[PDB]
């Protein structure tokens, strides 16, 4: 196969990737993923807060 | 078990969402106790209310893709970093690696704070006034430690180990293909602190910012003839970035750059982030 | 293993057979130190008339523990026991024994078996480790490795009062380099033939 | 009945009853470097009673006009108890961190402030006032100690970004009205699993007043501000000889 | 003397973790080492 | 085959090629106290590699009419490395040891030295003399630190008992024609489970010369002797601000 070497191979991109050489780093970029997490960035809080209740009782 | 003592959570993961989230219908509501349009921003949480809570909506299928906000779709552009004269006057110039000193793909990359990415190098050169005359050139990556050209006819420019394009002048661009290389897991465009020990002083207080996991060593072109070319070159470096990875994102600049190593603004006309209006009742 | 030149003197240059060797004598006082040097392969010192210290040349980052080997070449009839110490970056050569000794350390003692090694262990903060150098490359700098007299070196009546000692490094199994670039220590000025 | 709280490590408490909720910055618990992505070979050393504790660091005073102020970290930590000596005597270190700071202020004051934890805070210079000069800031602004610096020009941060989005970090706000008190969690964030902590600073903390502190004349006027850390999962290794700086 | 190398490992002298390391030994090889194009002779035709 | 030995504790390492063998001191290994017989509530800190290693003290000079030389423990390495910093920001510790003393000469040389470890060393005077002074010892002779004293009675040993059956404790030899280093290993002795380390000395360390050295004219005239200790299960309690003394 090739020596598996880019800069995503932990957690990657989609499997449409172009390559003619031996290493992974020539390949192409392909088409792109469509995961995303925004909980990590707009509710960093401990306590789960719910969206009917009070949030401050 | 002698000792009682010695023998002794994430929050969301992600999922893939390919169009934007519908809306459902809803109805008007009459009641007490129950609350979205009140919140707490103190918290440091962002509100949760949506549409059908506040009002009375309808239902609405949308397909609008996510496809052009992804991060591999937004850096995979070419975009300048360098350009490089040859009036120097020998035949050869040796130039730095550092790609901070255009503004306009600076501003992008210190959006986030940590990358880890592969490039791809294109470049187009010609003379001065875009004139084209046929000529043959060498360039050469000379990784750090490695000795470098220091006249146009050295022996390093024998290239026994060193990567090195012949391209002419009519030709096609050359391109090349650079995988990650840094010592670390990820670049980083910003590194609070000092790169040596000991200690600091006046002399010693440019040290303050300089990470040595992004210094890259330089790069060298010359023409390939040991006489002197009787003609002015010019060569223009265009960087793509693939397989982007990225962490922890920043604020972006609002303040105009004033060096390529520090972050120093001009401390007489501090820029208003916004255009500023006459009243505040008057749009 | 190859041989370290620990002796380069400026006035080992014109006789450079005793680079090779570097003395131990009978002292007076206690806990003096012997010699001192740099653990950086890369760096040009005692380390650059390696096989190992050859080879790096030709890359830029590295990765893996060392070993040092020193071997005793006196008389029989002497004894003696040295200490060897390697000290991890932010102080400078310790100044006395006693400060020299809170890193990592290893006591030899002569006898029948006579070669020891200290490992040098993989201590860092990055996975891999440029080329040394003053300036920004510090940074990458590995430690300061010296070498006590642990007790003096007791000789009887009748066999000399000064030994010699070599000192052999090499590299341990998880030893690894990337990134191939050229040499420095060659150069062709003038043409070949 | 969530407006109370306490957080006990090492042998130190602190207790609130006008409290916001935790923030854990990103999501993330602070926790041991695995062996998948460590690179050093010698056994680490871990205090875990003696360094996983609540310091508590000197006490500003709010004015009427004040600018704001930065902590460094870990630099504020390094001079004080056995975290100062094993930071003095170790090479490597790595520490999650726990941030809390009380101002509390009576039913008849306002004032609002932001908390926001920013990493790889790189401060700049206002290069000479005309922008020609290439100056730099001096060893006792970039790394002030557990004392703390203030800041000259708030609205671009002393570095050419504009506050008005700074909440994209982690932050908490301290409003005078509602509670007294903010805490943050943070994790530790670095391209290598190791660092040294005399040459290298994480993250900074910053206090920064948006609405003006106001009172009638005749109330209390003297408003303080006070800090407290507490380092979480620390670990050190590569011993040497004490080096202070 | 016997011209044999140590066998001595880091773990038998000092105290040690665990450290799964997975740094390939590609560039290593002696293939990769020759196969780059050098410069061998300069001919000129007057 | 046995005259060979190595020792490696936390980054150190020790080897000889002519040693006696081990002195386990009345059998026991050195442990962490357990359950059953602990009395502080407070949970212990165990640094476990930074205080379990070899540290090397000072080296004496054996003449031709020496007397004896003797160290208090733990008084020796309580202003060194990070154990000299855990035994000042704290109330209780407790910790076993390990002792080595190497001693070297050449085949033309002879002599004998006795080492021996003596828990409770409680030192006296000469009284004055004539003996009807109550006189004490002061603070400089009582714990010398890592320097060690030096004995002036040797046959009485400084506190009444005689020389002569000084072998009921633990203790080796070093005879200059057989082997040149001697090692004890000494677990934790004391009537309360934990104790203060800057009030108590548990232990002392005694190198006492029975046949001097002797050589012929011209040989080396210079014999050191040179100690080395390694503490083994340190434990310590009761976080305080750093007191010296
Ligand atoms: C024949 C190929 C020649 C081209 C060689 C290019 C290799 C160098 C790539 C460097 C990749 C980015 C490294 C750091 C970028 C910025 O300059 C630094 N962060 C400066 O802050």
């Amino acid at each position: 196969h090739e020596n598996s070497n880019s800069a995503s191979e932990g957690s990657t991109i989609n499997y449409t990737t172009i390559n003619y050489y031996k290493d992974a780093y020539a390949a192409s970029a392909g088409r792109q993923d469509m995961s995303q997490d925004p909980k990590k960035f707009t509710d960093p809080v401990m306590d789960v807060i719910h969206e009917m209740a009070p949030p401050l009782k | 078990d002698p000792i009682a003592d010695m023998i002794d959570r994430s929050l969301t993961a992600l999922q893939v969402l390919p169009t934007a989230a519908n809306t459902e219908a809803s109805s008007h509501r009459l009641g007490t106790g129950v609350v979205p349009a009140l919140q707490a921003a103190e918290t440091g949480a962002s509100s949760n209310a949506s549409d059908k809570n506040l009002i009375e909506t309808r239902c609405v299928l949308n397909h609008h893709s996510t496809q052009e906000t992804a991060i591999g779709n937004f850096f995979s552009r070419a975009g300048l970093v360098s350009i490089i004269t040859m009036p120097n006057t020998d035949g050869y110039v040796n130039w730095d690696i550092d790609l901070m000193g255009y503004a306009q793909l600076r501003r992008k990359c210190e959006l986030f704070t940590y990358m880890r990415f592969d490039a791809e190098f294109t470049f187009v050169v010609a003379k001065p006034n875009g004139v084209l005359v046929p000529q043959l050139l060498q360039y050469m990556y000379v990784p750090p430690g490695a000795p470098k050209p220091t006249s146009r006819d050295s022996f390093a420019w024998q290239t026994a180990t060193n990567p090195s394009v012949f391209v002419k002048m009519t030709d096609p661009p050359a391109q090349v293909s650079v995988p990650f290389m840094s010592p670390a897991s990820a670049y980083q465009w910003f590194y609070d602190g000092y790169p040596t020990f000991g200690e600091h002083l006046q002399a010693n207080d440019l040290d303050y910012g300089q990470c040595p996991n992004n210094m890259m060593g330089t790069f060298s072109i010359r023409t390939v003839g040991t006489e002197k070319s009787p003609h002015s070159i010019t060569l223009r470096v265009y960087m793509r970035i693939k397989h982007v990875r990225a962490w922890i994102p920043r604020p972006l600049r609002n303040q105009p750059y004033l060096f390529k190593t520090n972050p120093n603004y001009k401390g007489n006309d501090i820029k208003c982030t916004s255009t500023s209006r006459d009243k505040i009742t008057t749009l | 293993e190859t041989i370290l030149e620990v002796n380069n003197l400026k006035t080992n240059e014109t006789t450079p057979m005793q680079r090779l060797c570097f003395p131990v004598s009978v002292q007076s006082k206690t806990g003096e130190l012997c010699a001192a040097f740099r653990a950086d392969p890369g760096r040009d010192g005692p380390w650059q008339s390696t096989i190992l210290g050859q080879l790096c040349r030709y890359y830029t980052q590295w990765s893996g523990s060392l070993e040092v080997t020193f071997m005793f070449a006196g008389s029989f009839m002497a004894t003696g026991k040295m200490l060897i110490a390697y000290t991890p970056p932010g102080g400078n050569v310790p100044a006395d024994r006693i400060t020299a000794m809170l890193g990592t350390h290893v006591i030899w003692d002569f006898g029948l078996q006579s070669s020891v090694t200290l490992v040098v262990p993989w201590i860092s903060n990055t996975h891999y480790r440029a080329h040394a150098r003053a300036g920004y490359f510090d940074y990458y700098t590995t430690g300061i490795i010296t070498i006590w007299y642990q007790t003096n070196y007791v000789v009887p009546i009748g066999a000399p009062t000064t030994a010699y000692i070599v000192a052999l490094a090499a590299a341990q199994d998880n030893f690894t380099m990337k990134l191939c670039k050229d040499t420095e220590d060659i150069e062709q000025t003038a043409n070949i033939q | 009945s969530d407006r109370v709280a306490q957080l006990t490590i090492g042998n130190s408490t602190i207790t609130t009853q006008e409290a916001a909720n935790i923030v854990i910055a990103y999501g993330e618990w602070p926790e041991y470097c695995p062996d998948t992505d460590a690179t050093a070979v010698d056994k680490p050393t871990r205090p875990d009673v003696s360094v996983n504790r609540f310091f508590t660091l000197d006490t500003k005073s709010w004015a009427k006009d004040s600018k704001g102020w930065y902590w460094k970290f870990p630099d504020v930590l390094t001079e004080v108890g056995v975290f100062g000596q094993n930071a003095q005597f170790h090479y490597l270190y790595r520490s999650g961190f726990c941030v809390h700071v009380q101002c509390n202020a009576s039913k008849f004051h306002q004032g609002a402030l932001l908390v926001a934890v920013l990493p790889e805070y790189v401060l700049g210079t206002i290069a000479g006032g005309t922008g020609n000069e290439n100056s730099h800031p001096p060893y006792a602004t970039t790394q002030p100690g557990q004392v703390g610096a203030v800041l000259t020009h708030p609205y671009v941060l002393d570095a050419g970004i504009p506050l008005s989005q700074l909440t994209v970090c982690p932050h908490q706000w301290i409003n005078l009205r509602t509670n007294n008190c903010a805490t943050i969690i943070v994790p530790y964030m670095n391209t290598v699993p190791f660092d040294s902590a005399l040459n290298h600073c994480n993250f900074g903390l910053l206090v920064i007043p948006v609405v003006p502190l106001d009172f009638n004349a005749g109330a209390t006027s003297e408003i303080p501000i006070t800090v407290t850390i507490a380092p979480m999962c620390a670990e050190f290794a590569g011993l040497r000889q004490a080096v202070k700086q």
